[PDB]
């Protein structure tokens, strides 16, 4: 067993759009959103 | 709109609103508030006649009134006529009506045309806002025909927006797609659509049918286009 090595080394290879790319990837797993009934409160 | 005129030493200083819950209730339009200075310019202050050269020259009340009286005694019947403007009051209107009735004249007309066919001014409900400005807050569907209430009646449009905000009021417009500061349904600008809504083809006929408190408002400006009777 090992309790001495830092294994959170992946945060050294995160680019500008990594968060947004992960969001685009996750978009397919999401459930459909609810609806208030209007396009916007200004409608 | 009910207003308060602030005057100092015989001069009009400013215009302020006056709370009247049924009409404007705290507000006035910009023309109401900021056009009082036009009362200090281009003012007619003395009676005027035409001299031998054809120009307008000052004269006394007696001379001008005598000239007008002579011309009014010369002619009678259809040859005497009157046209009333936009800022005339009921006292002056009834006085002028009586004066021309004395010479047997009925040619007493305004500048804004209204369809005289049918009832035609005989019934007072034929040319009025019967629902009233306050009643807008009770309606659920409103149709506006050939009008731009934002500029023709700013406080009426403010009441419409207040109802649209708080009562989820539905608004439709037949005419030009102007900006009313609130979102509405544009059904087109051709007057033919009206007959369609009367025929029942247009879905807004069904919307008005389902409406609990429907409201149909026709702009008096739309009656000036020589087909206002139709």
């Amino acid at each position: 067993f090992d309790n001495s090595t830092y294994r959170n080394l992946q945060h050294h290879e995160y680019s500008t759009y990594t968060f947004l790319d992960l969001n685009v990837e996750l978009s397919k797993f999401r459930m459909p959103q609810p609806s208030s009934g209007r396009q916007s409160p200004r409608h | 709109s009910n207003i308060v005129v602030s005057t100092r030493t015989g001069e009009v200083m400013r215009i302020l609103p006056r709370m009247h819950e049924d009409i404007n209730e705290e507000w006035i339009s910009d023309k109401t508030r900021f056009a009082y200075d036009g009362l200090k310019r281009q003012r007619l202050t003395q009676p005027m006649i035409r001299n031998e050269k054809g120009l307008l020259t000052y004269t006394t009340w007696e001379d001008a009134l005598s000239r007008v009286a002579g011309m009014l005694q010369s002619f009678q019947g259809n040859d005497v006529a009157a046209i009333a403007g936009g800022l005339v009051d009921a006292e002056a209107l009834v006085a002028l009506k009586d004066l021309l009735n004395r010479v047997d004249s009925d040619s007493l007309c305004t500048e804004e045309v209204f369809p005289t066919a049918g009832a035609g001014t005989d019934l007072r409900s034929n040319y009025l806002l019967n629902t009233t400005i306050a009643g807008v807050e009770e309606a659920d569907v409103i149709l506006l025909v050939g009008t731009n209430p934002r500029f023709e009646a700013p406080l009426f449009n403010a009441r419409i927006r207040k109802s649209w905000l708080h009562n989820d009021l539905k608004v439709a417009l037949i005419g030009s797609p102007v900006d009313l500061t609130y979102r509405y349904d544009h059904l087109g600008d051709s007057p033919k659509i009206l007959q369609d809504i009367a025929s029942g083809n247009h879905p807004f006929s069904q919307i008005l049918k389902e409406a609990k408190k429907p409201m149909v408002v026709l702009g008096s400006s739309a009656l000036q286009r020589s087909d206002g009777t139709a």
